[PDB]
């Protein structure tokens, strides 16, 4: 059945229904971590896990989920993003407040991704939805059923990718592939000030430069 | 689509390519200081001893890595400073890919090159923290579940490989266009070779979203190490302290 266990029509309603530079971006996130809630219980299956599970989910996944989200929704401005507050922060201004190489990465590896093969907002909410059934969360009282749900978003996405866009073979593909940047991004937002900030020692690649070579 | 002349060649040459570089590193183990059978439970020679064969291995394998990233057509093409990219950042994931490849569903162990059936305890005697130690061995009994064979761990690898978002990578579109490459490939053998399972793909191509997480928490054992006074080797100190 498909589309029938994981309605892609349900999650899209729940994107729908939840909508200096450093601490704006703070509070945009503060006000948008009070909706999660509610974007979840409207995903499909969702409530329908132990209350526990649940908690444990969204408190595993709210960073990469509002990421998400805000990335998505500044497929509009240029070299920026749009706050859940009504703020444009700029690509500079993120520099001169020192955050300048991850804002740039969340430009090029996610609202430029998204800009291109134009990723609808059915889409945005299955790959949240994907980010949301993270079996490997640690405490969940079954991972098995956490799992099984992202596969049935995994099965629906890609009906739905097959029947809205049928002449792009690979759109399943191209969505799935923008996890693991967001999965990246999403580490680095959560380092300490000092494991984040610690700018390296422009490294000498000899060795591999070497290797490569021989 | 279905299994192009054009993919089923490359995959046949994938899989040769591994086989080959396996080979040529083979001989290396004759280079590898032997697993110390020491009965005391942490002296400082046997964790000495443990610290060099794990951190050896280690290196054999960004050679193996290396060898194989030679005959992954298009990577050769690519700036220096690209191929030099994308083997710094990746080579941690191809690692613990080829660990689960290893992996032993009963013995709850990972037998490295032809031998030596190397289990948690091991591991922690040689260095790792359990904080890493856990999370790869849980990676292994997934990707074991998988019982993906040797041409699905290839376009895996290799789809790991072209990452065009790992840091200091110049050609991204190169890069990319070269990945959709394998990950179209690796749809289309996925499909034929494990049809009644059209979740196999999704499947796989996710184990690529466990990585960047495995590899975040390895980089969180790089430097509990500046805190035990054990180095690592000139080449995995340069691929990775920096
Ligand atoms: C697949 O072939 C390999 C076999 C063993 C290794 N060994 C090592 C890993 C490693 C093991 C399993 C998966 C990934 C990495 C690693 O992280 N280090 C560095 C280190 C060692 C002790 C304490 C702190 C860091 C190794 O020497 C590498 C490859
Ligand atoms: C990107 C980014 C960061 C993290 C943001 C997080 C974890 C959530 C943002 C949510 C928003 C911005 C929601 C919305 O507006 O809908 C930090 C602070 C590390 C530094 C600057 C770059």
């Amino acid at each position: 059945s498909a589309n029938e266990d994981m309605p892609v029509e349900r999650i899209l309603e729940a994107e729908l229904a939840v909508e200096d530079p450093v601490t704006n971006i703070c509070q945009a996130a503060d006000k948008q971590l009070f909706t999660l809630v509610e974007w979840a219980k409207r995903i499909p299956h969702f409530s329908e896990l132990p209350l526990d599970d649940q908690v444990i989910l969204l408190r595993a996944g709210w960073n990469e989920l509002l990421i998400a989200s805000f990335s998505h929704r500044s497929i509009a401005v240029k070299d920026g993003i749009l706050l859940a507050t009504g703020l444009h922060v700029h690509r500079n201004s993120a520099h001169s407040a020192g955050v300048g190489a991850i804002f740039d990465r969340v430009l090029t590896e996610l609202v430029s991704k998204m800009r291109d093969m134009q990723m609808d907002k059915t889409e945005l909410g299955c790959l949240r939805a994907i980010v949301l059934f993270n079996p490997d969360s640690k405490g969940l009282s079954n991972p098995a059923e956490v799992e099984a749900l992202r596969e049935k978003v995994y099965a629906s996405l890609e009906a739905y990718c097959k029947h809205k866009y049928p002449e792009q073979p690979g759109r399943f593909a191209k969505l799935l592939l923008r996890l693991p940047a967001l999965r990246s991004i999403g580490l680095k937002c959560l380092e300490h000030l000092f494991f984040f900030k610690l700018i390296g020692d422009t490294p000498i690649d000899t060795f591999l430069m070497e290797m490569l070579e021989a | 689509v279905q299994l192009s002349p054009e993919q089923l060649g490359m995959i046949e040459k994938l899989v040769a390519a591994q086989q080959q570089c396996n080979r040529r590193s083979f001989s290396d183990r004759l280079r590898v200081t032997p697993w110390p059978i020491a009965p005391d439970p942490q002296s400082r020679e046997a964790r000495q001893q443990r610290f060099a064969h794990f951190t050896e291995l280690a290196i054999v394998s960004v050679q193996e890595i290396v060898d194989f990233a030679k005959q992954l057509p298009g990577f050769l093409q690519l700036s220096r400073e690209d191929q030099i990219a994308l083997l710094k950042t990746s080579a941690i994931e191809v690692m613990l890919l080829e660990t689960s490849r290893r992996y032993n569903p009963g013995s709850e162990s990972i037998t490295f090159l032809k031998d030596f059936s190397y289990n948690r305890e091991d591991f922690a005697k040689a260095g790792l923290q359990v904080e890493f130690i856990n999370p790869i061995f849980e990676f292994s009994r997934a990707m074991n579940e998988l019982q993906l064979n040797d041409a699905e761990f290839a376009l895996l690898i290799a789809i790991s490989i072209f990452s065009a978002d790992r840091p200091n990578v110049q050609d991204q579109l190169q890069v990319e266009r070269l990945q959709h490459t394998y990950v179209e490939a690796l749809h289309a053998y996925v499909s034929i070779n494990h049809p009644h399972d059209p979740l196999m793909f999704p499947r796989m191509l996710m184990k690529l979203v466990s990585l960047r997480t495995l590899s975040s928490v390895h980089s969180e054992q790089v430097f509990a190490l500046r805190l035990q006074d054990k180095k690592l080797p000139p080449l995995l100190s340069e691929i990775w302290d920096v």
